């Protein structure tokens, strides 16, 4: 199982930024994916979800309306697609496999990240 | 809730659907197809002949 | 930041030391499964922990975990050198919009 | 775009009546047509349909198997003919060019049809 | 009728008359698209709106409508006296073998 | 609407027996079909459907393997197959036109029947 | 056979009388419309009912039927001497590869 | 692969033109061509269609029924001929030749286009 | 006009510029493919992109686009006082009888 | 019904392996298929599913990403085809047919299966 | 192994005999239904019972079993030499990726 | 079958050169023909195709308008003519009877090419 | 290049070896049918595989193909010293004018 | 997050008014609305509730019966459709996004709201 995080870099504000990840050695169809971020120094953020279909899509309540996750199944890839970068935003940007246990859920395979900067 | 496809669903064909014709589709010329000449068919047409001249 | 953690702890090699991780009546004391992830100093988080005991088949039996009331830990025994990492708890607080949320993460220091 | 109808009249019960619907001012061969009728003082009531091509017909459960729906597309012409006529089939018929929206479809230029009575 | 309308609505110039159409599971919020056909008394029925909203622009901006649930509606505003018609829902019933299902139709009445 | 069964008739076990329904009064072709069957002193039974364009058969579990449903739309006639007759196979059969509610089917026309007869 | 009917019901012309189809949440109480149909002793069988309460045309209002639960029934009032008869109730079961099942059928035996 | 054309001028209302797109540099027998058009100060208008056989044709509802598509593969030569014009039709006519994806089609090829202006 | 885009867009050369095109459930997210068309003020209207991401070998490694849900766009980066141009998108809409339909373009300023 | 497997043998390691099961006495594509393993002396496991239609397949953790599952329904036949197969992979191989109860599944014909060895 | 099943069993000829199958409230107590496999020493394995007491007429009523909260069991009757087999249970997991869980197996030895 | 090609040698740019491929042990006229070319170096490209009657010819792209594809059936020879001839021509063409399958075509028999050479 | 091929492919008399050939959704998972040709260093292609599976008469049982999603195969066992060749394989794109598309061939060096 | 309402105006009793709330900046289909109004002199009075899914619906007791609360979630706008509108229904109406905190809920973004005023 591999996670392939690519199109980071560095934008002034209000620049759009695009990143995706292209998987392999599973069925992409068949899994949601998530999306977090770790900003320099410091811990974990969720920052959004998409499901198998991507009938749904949930996100951080930081991000919401500024931020769009997708995905084309038959390319077997995921995608974030951020608008209006804020300086807040400088993060590495990790994908993450979707699994659930029981009444919660969990990311197991991970990506490698990469790393988005906003600044002027 | 769980994100991921459903395994533990019934893989089986339906046999409950309407196996009727059904008469609500677009009954017209579909205006979206390819219009060109279509270079994928078999150029030697001589397996089915009438060996009658006239029919 | 929802779950609290300790912002660090230490041991000499041979040590047991143990992180823990505490909520609340919306998260942990809610029943919500609690996850561990543990992070190199140069990589991603790797899944360590999953369902409050159990782990991926990678992960050394040294690394064990419970859940009780709205506390969480992960004990490590038999510290090793490379063992250094920061730990973060994870389960899922009913009150947000959001599926996952995150402690502020652990930094575990072996006393070489 | 005109559609004129013509082929009306009385005849007795029991009796054949072929009605015909020309048309104008449209590629005729690329639409499919309908058929509805409305007997006096009452409201509408779907009688037939024919795609483009002819490869499809369907029909109203009240005159299946009396009623056959035909084209020629040579002529731009759309017929009606109606065997083994009853009583009840007493109605002004009218021909419609067919037009579809999205789940469901509809006509929408109509021509002004053309009276067929059955009486003894 | 398979859809049901009322026999007659009515009322004066310059007013609002609105005209339903109620279906079931089966043509309305089964969500199949509601259209409505505009009959005068000499001739063959006009359309006047289709795809719940939309109109041909043969039809003034007099005449709009909408689709909820079951419900479906013609709204006239500013009613004139010409506007004295009857006026008719279409739908699909998934449950027949006919393309179109009419409803009874309704007369309007303008109070001159 | 008529539909007519013929074919029917006694053969040792083991051998093969072909019926059919002429169909007429209907578009034959706009129809899935069914056949039903009714050993003497009992109930009925389902045996077999064919879909409208033949894209689909489905067959008991206790005919499956040994049967076959078909049609020829050009000739408004269903067939039924039956190879390996067994005595158990004793019974009238019925065609029947497919007919849809909502949640579930039913047949609406029923033919006559016709007895096979398995015995040695 | 796996829809639940009693072998014969009987009263003498005049009475009413019903009909009981029993089955479970694979047929009935599953969400599946229940069918009725109606066979004399010479021929095949004539739909009787349909969608759990409507009817073929050809059918006197004498009989009439509902459905809930997992228990449906055919209602018979005004018992003729013409309704001897044997009725099968018929619906889908979603744990079998057929589209439709029976009921074992009853037969009505009417007391002239 | 060259597409020109020729046949605009100023034309009083009701009176018929041709354009004409001459064609060179491919097999004009093996494609479909496109007309399209552009007011002054507008942008771009589908007008019609014509199959590489000529067994097709299609027209924008706002020329239908005044407009005819033809073609003459002996020639290499599109043409469209128009009746009745109305002042709304002044406009830059284009050719295209026909091009399809996977499921929507594009021109690649465009001709330079001729005006046509109809005016009092 | 179909498809919407919006009248102007601007940059300074060496800047990156997109133009939108948005649709709806006829045209863009009904699974048809996005063309884009450069139109220089005194020209044709020359294929750029197609096929939502590819180009004729005539066009610069400086354009690239998208397509996802009802939406599409059109990217230029490295902007350059020569892009000045009128773009347009072009799709099918299954609501119409047209092969083609259009938004009314956008205008691209290159602020030198 | 009678499932018929073929293809096992004896590989090297790292190598590719493809088995296959052809069925008859049912409609093969009305049916979903199931492939499950037992290595000698051990119980079963289950290894992969398919839809009658070819829509969704799922692979246990244990597998994916190695194995893909495969049919063609004008043949009768379901395949399996092992890539990188390890020394862990031996085992008998069988197909079987899917059904289905209620909450769960279960298969209910069965194949006799066929012997794939891993080895040096 | 998923379901848990001791190792072996066994009894003389004419004895009853039952293997159990114990889950928990993910496969079992979840409400997933359980079904049994039966393999002799040099074949496949047979379906012997599914839905959780049904069974194929290839079964003689010697079989049979039952569900109750987490645990299953096949119960032999009147035991003959004739069922030395390897018994399997199965049900589904909801934590699991796969459509089926097994448990290890039972052996059944009749002490002829 | 036998498939005899000539014509091949050194040609300035913007000049031409014509290949002709002899043919026996076949009836030439009921047989569409192909033409495929590759470079020194370099692997297979199509070129061009024409029906057994010449009723329809197609070429590639890059060569299109510029190359002519015709038949003599009554000399069983096929001939290429190639005009405006570019460095980038330089191959071994060679000449091949069409077959078809099913869903695609093929060469069921080759010539053995002749070399062309284009350069200053 | 329209299909992809590796460079090249080696083993030692004796051995098997593979070449495989991928396409896309427009050319062979598309369903159109991929057939193989083998050329010699100083000669034409001779056609080697047709129909994904079959071949010509004039071809030893030592070469076979398949097909899997779009990933086409040709599998030669035996290898031997005169397999050395350039392998090709065929399809059609639909997104091209051509009547047949060319992957851009796999050495084959026998490692004798 | 903007929500905005439209449709307020001056309507006789008994006759009806429709409102509306367009909504942008989250995604609308994940959150449940909620419509509350405002008396001119008076606090807030609560009237209706809509679930994410339209699957339920709850109102105050002041006007159960005679409003009508419903969502176009391809529109991102909820609509309150008002009947037989009383002198009493004078009020400010305005729309807010649903929120739940634990043991009770509570509105978090509000809209502006539109005035809806009943009088002879």
């Amino acid at each position: 199982v591999q996670l392939v995080e690519s199109g980071g870099g560095v934008v002034p504000p209000g620049r759009s930024l695009r990143l995706s990840c292209a998987t392999s050695g599973f069925t992409f169809s068949n899994y949601g994916m998530h999306w977090v971020r770790q900003a320099p120094g410091k811990g974990l953020e969720w920052v959004a979800i998409i499901w198998y279909d991507g009938s749904r899509n949930f996100y951080a309540a930081s991000v919401e309306g500024r931020f769009t996750i997708s995905r084309d199944n038959s390319k077997n890839t995921l995608y974030l697609q951020m608008n209006s970068l804020r300086v807040e935003d400088t993060a590495v940007y990790y994908c993450a496999r979707a699994a659930y246990y029981d009444t919660s859920g969990y990311g197991d395979y991970w990506g490698q990240g990469t790393l988005v900067t906003v600044s002027s | 809730a769980n994100p991921n496809a459903n395994p533990n669903a019934n893989p089986n064909a339906n046999p409950n659907a309407n196996p009727n014709a059904n008469p609500n589709a677009n009954p017209n010329a579909n205006p979206n197809a390819n219009p060109n000449a279509n270079p994928n068919a078999n150029p030697n047409a001589n397996p089915n002949a009438n060996p009658n001249a006239n029919p | 930041s929802v779950l609290t953690q300790p912002p660090s702890v230490s041991g000499a090699p041979g040590q047991t030391v143990t992180i823990s991780c505490t909520g609340g009546s919306s998260n942990i004391g809610a029943g919500y499964d609690v996850h561990w992830y543990q992070q190199l100093p140069g990589t991603a988080p790797k899944l360590l922990i999953y369902g409050n005991i159990n782990r991926p088949s990678g992960v050394p039996d040294r690394f064990s975990g419970s859940k009780s009331g709205t506390s969480a830990s992960l004990a490590i025994t038999g510290l090793q050198a490379e063992d250094e990492a920061d730990y973060y708890c994870q389960s899922y607080d009913r009150r947000l919009s959001g599926s996952w949320v995150f402690g502020g993460g652990t930094k575990l220091t072996v006393l070489g």
